[PDB]
């Protein structure tokens, strides 16, 4: 079983100091940590430890002896030795001196099958990137116009990524990876043996041990010890930097960054050597110095460089805040970095947000993160009434306008106080709307105005939020069970107490461990008020990983009972009070939400083509507003959205616990300081405990805050009589204002004029904000005539800058989930490919790069092998033949291979039908000479694997073809099922059924067991059905690595599964060596498919095969789709030039004009006319009937009769098979049924945080126009051909490129080709099969309605 | 006789005395009519008053509040 | 009669008369309040504008004190009426 | 005896006159209740508040 | 003539009547003693605050 449940390949855990203390001082290992350094462990006594722990410390004491046997001078005491013993932020300046290159042969055959690989692929790769260019285009410069300098193919790719700096060093820490990973493994099985390995290179001696590493340089004499985490860190940064490095090396548009990314690391890395955990804090203040030089480019002078001289005052401070640096070596270390980050364009400025993970992280004490937590809480703070009312009063108003513009343009249920003006009373009567020019006015109206109960909210509304784990914390007593036993153990042997009872249970668990669970009751902890007599409750923080700022270290965790109320609470904030407020542009739709962003951000960009509008970008940092919430400043929000709902008491929770209960950064490695401190209570506000807490919680109650601060904006902007649109979120706040200015006034004044509009609004807002009790400093406020940010993305002059490198820093050789199979590894780097398209980074280099990492990955796992395999036949077959290697990791995913990323994805994101879109794939690389035409044969005559008819349904457009579904998914279903099978909530009562299985099978039988089979609507109709909807709710459960360890373990995997779970990899090998090998002797009718042959054609006879035993012959209608690239003969037309398919026949086309005279970054007056781009078109009835406050369980009836009929038959025997199914999730009559199902015509059949598709620098002044064609798979078609030929336009001027000094224009001919072709469906189809005997939960609310009609 | 309807002269000339006295009773009514409408003030700020203090109250940490239905 | 007809007149008219008389004063009373509560009006200004201006402070736990001294606060959700009700 | 009619005639107007008039003092009578009336929450509420003060 | 006799009877009686109302508006005095106090009291309490 531990072959599954295998350490940590990534850092997923905060950096522990004191566990490397722990490990450290355990064996006596040696150091020159002053006393301060250890804190509470130099006070432990350490002989007892030592004394349990016999294997540990045999090991350390082993370490220690080779240490002391290598290195003599390391007996010396005193620091009289010429060894240096640092710590991890110590060794930054070091790590390329640890080489390990000889005594280490694994990365050398892992480097060289790489090259041998890539070898044989790279020029079909670029012959293919020439094809699609041509077929494009119709020019052979697409992709090099940008560049021509170098062209990089995937050979110059390997070699530069081999042969660069860091190279040596990610190899040696991949070694170093492996090897503890290795021991790791071991000591679970409980070996006991050979568990310390030496590798001693010369010059760089390193030990690894399952708990640590010990590694010395000779040439700088520097020993340091590192941990698991920490060795993870270590590699991950490495990696990061190679690729940064390597990226900027390859790419002519990163290519300026190299040299000053390399400069910075060595001054931060000099830096580190000097200050230590502290040089993080520079750090944290470059990604605010980025947008400080954005800024330090806008045309207003009152507002340039303020920003920049105080991140420059900030990190003086920082470097002379230990007295490290004088005031002269500050100011020059100063200059230095800032030297790098200047004479840059915009986007290589926003660029450099990827050097933040590329110094590693800080090491975390629960002390010093408990420190802030304590002095951003339990501190005085002054607040204003009035600043509290006005901002009520103009909560109600939006609230009451929230209402309406909903529920039929009526006021909610309110009554009016005594003051209320005949004017309000009035505007209640009429029910009209309320003018925020009237509320900024008798605010002591609009307020003290009772909402009363508009709601009908209920706690079992949604199912999953229950069905999420989230961290527990142990109840208030055994509150010390998170620590380490041995440091706590001595503390309670002279307390004459019981050791605690160590805490595990998870709240996905206990929840679904419950026999009697009722939301109603769940509420009633904080409703009755028994929260603030509950002896049990505990609250603690534990540190958080991947931060390096010192806020937000921190994430904390409840008891069961108050974390169930919190999310139901969250739940109804957001289900129906929440969407009453919008003067918020966030939504949870991201099409919009860019749309939204794009016409903020071109709000002032008006050309040439009277009075003009201006634009000025205010961006505030929301981070510390959680803990300077305070209980005044919620409690009349409060306590009207409480009355909305109809509860007496539950918002108003966090503060009103908080103040009553003693909070602690729960570590195990940081036990208290004091050892007679041993209960909670009675805690002092110093060490680890932060004493009555009067703030709030990061994610608590944050719907509550976001409308309190949205109110406060809309407060400021009617105050300052100025239009502005706010896009406020949790943790950071756009706000565009707007003013109007004269039309023929200069760009430069008409900002001036833009700003001195702002400014008022802005101090209004500071006073807003300051009246709340949340001061604003200016490290969260930016000012900006240009840009503003959102999303960690910014948003500068109708564009959205690149930040590509910090994607690619986070490309490594693994991914984290169990599993670790090379298909979700090399998915993993395809989407990450995808990024690096979607930001900016030549498409030609992108494709390169995805080839390369794919074989890259695949000969990693080869190898190094995670698990030893009795028999390496397969493993032996597929390293002496890189032939086999390229021809694998070039095979789409979806006929077996690893290439997950498409031509086609390069440029739209929507692809429809995977296979065909493979299928052209495959075509490419065979007519360029990648692969061979055998291998499609071969494919094609594979012989069909092992599907049932739940498996065609349940996932449309996949062939019947084995081990196309990853382990990962396999133990996300295991863990599922464990749960479900052992869940005993009564909301989980009738979901799981010991007949699920056969249920879906001949539920799938029927709807697919037709005179033609149409997967499509099946798949729609097992998702609506009763079944379906237990699959989903089934499909809700988390399935996190520690349930899946749970789930392995309460319920252990049978020995042949545990092998094909531990094996999936050497299987999937042996697998696809049939079609990868040689030409098998295939079916003859096969040679009428050739390359020539459509995809969509091979698509069809390739679906027809390989579900063969299934269907029999019969065809399957409904899944294919063009292939984007295929569908369109784009031709470029410039100066002279003309179309030739327009000129030969072809008509049909979708016509793109790129006007001339775009200059970026420059005056919108010379420029064209921008405009909000096409991102793209999400779904957008007139059923017999609207019925409104239709239950789930409700419209998924109407869908499924409705695609019943729409594809099956408009029989009345058709009839009678939709009823029938829709009854498995209804109680309507055949009647209410077929009048209130939806149109059955065009049923669009369509079913299953923040990455923008594009900058939109030139898609912002494209024309688009698809008069000259036809014109739901014909939108989806033309919906993609239009984003194609935006991103061809983007990348025919990629980001290099500033400027457009002629009019192109594109006509990208979609007609004259082989993919389109006439749809035809509808006909009628008996079932071949009697009704399933469909076992339905009746009683279940989630599944079934007994009353869905009033 | 003579006598007499110089009576009824008296008579008359006092009743008509009457109107003038009652005059003024009458317009000191006006005082009234503003001192009503002021009222009206008087209670808006009153009761703006009363919600504010009673607000503050209200927002005392310590002790929890309940709202009436 | 016409005796009747004066005599009783006068009588009753002596009694209007000094019904008059009170009624005048009453009148006086009248002008008084006015200005008593045109004064109570300016007062009423300054209260209402100085409790526009105030501060709430939360003191917080600076002193450290332990919770268990600190707990000097009703258990108890009480309904209490705010604004209109 | 004509002129003592008409004399006669006058007071009757001088009546209605007196009638008309006082009905207006009935009038008054109307708003000092209502205001009394008034006032009267007012030294209610305010004394109301005098504990919530202190 | 015997008639207005009678007639101011009538009339005289209902200044009879009128004086009965009347007497009721001095009542009114009660409350402005009262409004009176409760100032003086709010001042007295105001005094506090301030
Ligand atoms: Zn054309
Ligand atoms: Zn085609």
């Amino acid at each position: 079983l531990n072959e599954i449940l295998l350490p940590e390949v990534h850092l997923n855990s905060p950096i522990v100091r004191y566990k490397l203390f722990y490990y450290i001082l355990h064996g006596q290992l040696p150091n020159d940590l002053e006393p301060d350094d250890l804190g509470p462990l130099a006070n432990q006594n350490w002989k007892a430890i030592r004394a349990e722990e016999s294997q540990v410390h045999a090991r350390l004491k082993q370490i220690r002896v080779e240490l002391i046997a290598r290195i003599p001078s390391l007996r010396w005491t005193r620091s009289q030795r010429e060894i240096a013993i640092l710590i991890w932020p110590r060794i930054l300046p070091i790590l390329q001196a640890y080489d390990l290159r000889q005594s280490m042969q694994l990365p050398t055959v892992w480097e060289k099958l790489t090259q041998s690989t890539v070898n044989l692929i790279s020029d079909g790769l670029e012959r293919v990137v020439l094809h699609i260019s041509n077929q494009l285009t119709g020019k052979p410069n697409l992709f090099t116009r940008s560049r021509a300098y170098s062209i990089p193919s995937t050979r110059e790719l390997s070699q530069i990524w081999f042969n660069n700096e860091w190279s040596g060093s990610v190899k040696t820490w991949l070694m170093i990876k492996y090897r503890m990973r290795q021991l790791i493994t071991n000591q679970k099985t409980g070996e006991l043996t050979d568990l310390v390995t030496i590798v001693d290179t010369r010059s760089t001696l390193c030990i690894i041990t399952p708990e640590l590493v010990a590694l010395y340089s000779s040439e700088h004499k520097a020993l340091t010890y590192l941990t698991f985490e920490m060795v993870l860190m270590v590699t991950d940064m490495l990696e990061g930097r190679l690729n940064v490095s390597s990226l900027c090396t390859a790419s002519h548009y990163l290519s300026p960054l190299k040299k000053r990314i390399e400069v910075l690391l060595t001054l931060v890395d000099d830096l580190a050597l000097l200050m230590g955990d502290k040089v993080y804090g520079i750090v944290s203040s470059l990604e605010s110095f980025v947008y400080a030089q954005l800024q330090y480019g806008d045309p207003v002078i009152d507002i340039k460089g303020t920003f920049y001289g105080f991140i420059c005052n900030e990190i003086l401070d920082l470097l002379t805040e230990d007295n490290i640096f004088t005031e002269e070596e500050a100011n020059k270390v100063l200059l230095d970095l800032t030297s790098q980050f200047d004479n840059l364009s915009p986007d290589l400025t926003a660029e450099l947000l990827c050097i933040m993970r590329l110094w590693g992280h800080p090491t975390l004490t629960a002390s010093q993160a408990a420190s802030k937590v304590r002095e951003s809480m339990c501190a005085p703070k002054v607040l204003d009434f009035q600043t509290i009312m006005k901002t009520l009063a103009f909560f109600h108003a939006i609230l009451i306008n929230g209402y309406r513009r909903s529920h039929n343009g009526i006021w909610p249920p309110t009554t009016l106080h005594g003051n209320a003006p005949k004017s309000l009373i009035e505007m209640r009567h009429d029910n009209s709307e309320l003018k925020y020019e009237y509320v900024l006015k008798n605010w002591k109206s609009i307020s003290m105005l009772r909402i009363h109960k508009c709601f009908d909210a209920s706690p079992d509304e949604d199912l999953s939020i229950f069905m999420k784990d989230k961290a527990i914390s142990c109840p208030r007593q055994d509150w010390m069970g998170v620590f380490r036993r041995s440091l706590i153990k001595q503390r309670y042997r002279d307390a004459n107490r019981p050791l605690p009872q160590p805490f595990n249970r998870r709240l996905l668990l206990n929840f679904l461990e419950d026999d009697r669970f009722d939301p109603i009751k769940e509420l009633e902890y904080v409703t009755s008020g028994e929260y603030l007599r509950d002896p049990e409750f505990c609250a603690s923080y534990s540190l958080k990983e991947k931060e390096i700022k010192a806020t937000g270290r921190i994430f904390a965790k409840m008891t069961k009972r108050m974390r169930s109320c919190q999310v139901i609470a969250e739940s109804l904030l957001a289900n129906h009070a929440g969407k009453l407020m919008r003067e918020n542009g966030v939504v949870l739709d991201q099409l919009k939400l860019t749309k939204s962003l794009l016409t903020m951000n071109q709000i002032g960009i008006i050309s040439e083509h009277g009075f003009e509008i201006a634009a000025c970008f205010l961006t505030t940092d929301l981070t510390k507003y959680c803990l300077n919430w305070r209980y005044q400043v919620i409690i009349p929000f409060a306590r009207t959205l409480n009355s909305m709902y109809g509860i007496p008491h539950l918002f108003e929770w966090i503060h009103l616990r908080l103040m009553r209960s003693t909070l602690y950064v729960g570590d195990p490695f940081n036990p208290p300081s004091d050892p007679t401190q041993l209960d909670l209570d009675t805690a002092l506000n110093d060490d680890i405990f932060i004493v009555s807490p009067r703030g709030g919680i990061e994610g608590l109650c944050q719907k509550l805050w976001t409308m309190i601060s949205i109110s406060t904006i809309i407060l400021s902007a009617t105050e300052a009589n100025t239009r502005v649109m706010s896009m406020v979120q949790g943790d950071n706040q756009a706000i565009a204002i707007t003013t109007r200015v004269v039309r023929s006034l200069s760009h430069s004044e008409k900002k001036e004029q833009a700003y001195k509009a702002s400014k008022l609004f802005f101090e209004r807002l500071r006073a807003n904000n300051h009246g709340i009790g949340h001061h604003l400093k200016e490290q969260e406020t930016i000012l900006s005539s240009d840009f503003f940010i959102y999303s960690k993305r910014v948003f500068y002059k109708g564009r959205i800058l690149t930040q590509a490198l910090k994607n690619v820093s986070k490309m490594c050789l693994t991914a984290d989930i169990l599993g670790d199979c090379s298909q979700a590894s090399c998915s993993n780097l395809a989407t990450t490919v995808m990024r690096l398209t979607e930001n900016g980074v030549e498409k030609d280099l992108c494709y390169f790069l995805n080839a390369f990492m794919t074989i890259r990955q695949l000969c990693y796992d080869l190898v190094f092998p995670q698990t030893k395999s009795l028999s390496q036949d397969i493993t032996n077959a597929y390293l002496n033949h890189p032939i086999l290697i390229s021809r694998l990791c070039l095979l789409p995913s979806q006929l077996g291979g690893l290439n997950f990323l498409s031509c086609s994805r390069l440029f739209n994101r929507n692809i429809g039908d995977p296979l065909v879109s493979a299928i052209a794939d495959v075509k490419r690389l065979i007519k360029a000479g990648c692969l061979d035409i055998w291998v499609l044969y071969n494919i094609l005559g594979r012989r069909p694997g092992k599907g049932k008819w739940s498996t065609l349904a349940a996932d449309p457009y996949t062939l019947n073809i084995d081990y196309l579904v990853p382990s990962t998914t396999f133990l996300k279903k295991h863990a599922q099922y464990t749960l479900m099978e052992r869940s005993v909530n009564p909301m989980l009562r009738g979901v799981f059924s010991e007949n699920a299985a056969e249920e879906e099978e001949e539920l799938a039988q029927y709807l697919l067991d037709r005179e033609v089979v149409m997967p499509r609507v099946a798949h729609v109709i097992l998702a609506q059905s009763s079944c379906g909807r237990r699959k989903q709710i089934q499909g809700y459960l988390d399935s996190t690595r520690t349930i899946i360890r749970y789930s392995l373990e309460v319920r252990p995997l049978s020995a042949k599964k545990l092998n094909t779970v531990i094996e999936y990899n050497l299987l999937y090998l042996s697998y696809n060596l049939e079609i990868i090998e040689k030409p098998n002797i295939v079916q003859p009718f096969l040679n009428a498919i050739n390359v020539d042959t459509c995809s969509i054609d091979i698509a069809r006879s390739l679906r027809k095969l390989s579900w063969a035993t299934l269907l029999n012959g019969r065809p399957i209608e409904g899944l294919e789709t063009p292939d984007p690239i295929e569908l369109v003969h784009g031709c470029l037309i410039i100066g002279s030039d003309e179309c030739e398919h327009c000129s030969s026949g072809d008509d049909k086309f979708t016509w793109f004009f790129l006007p001339k005279g775009i200059r970026l970054d420059d005056d919108p007056a010379s420029n064209p006319p921008i405009r909000v781009p096409y991102i793209g078109s999400k779904t957008d009835v007139a059923s017999m009937a609207y019925i409104k406050g239709a239950s789930v369980s409700l419209k998924s009836a109407l869908r499924l009769a409705g695609v019943y009929i729409w594809a099956f038959g408009d029989t009345e025997e058709s009839w009678q098979d939709a009823y029938e199914l829709a009854s498995t999730r209804v109680n309507l009559t055949l009647e209410q049924l077929q009048s209130l199902t939806p149109l059955p015509t065009s049923a669009n059949l369509v079913h299953r945080k923040f990455t923008p598709a594009s900058s939109y620098a030139f898609s912002s002044f494209v024309h688009i126009s698809n008069d000259c064609q036809i014109l739901t798979d014909s939108n989806l078609i033309y919906q993609q051909v239009m984003i194609t030929g935006l991103a061809l336009i983007e990348t025919w001027n990629n980001p290099p490129i500033n400027f457009s000094v002629y009019e192109t224009t594109l006509h990208l001919h979609t007609g004259s080709s082989c993919c389109i072709r006439p749809v035809e469906s509808c006909v009628v189809n008996p079932p071949l099969l009697p009704v399933p005997l469909i076992n339905v939960p009746q009683m279940n609310k989630f599944v079934y309605d007994p009353e869905p009609l009033s | 006789a003579n006598e007499i309807m110089d009576l009824l002269r008296g008579m008359d000339a006092r009743l008509q005395h009457l109107e003038q006295k009652v005059d003024k009773v009458l317009a000191q009514g006006s005082m009234v009519t503003q001192i009503k409408n002021e009222l009206s003030t008087v209670k808006t700020t009153l009761a703006t008053i009363e919600g504010m203090m009673a607000t503050v109250k209200i927002m005392d940490p310590g002790n929890p509040t309940g709202v009436p239905v």
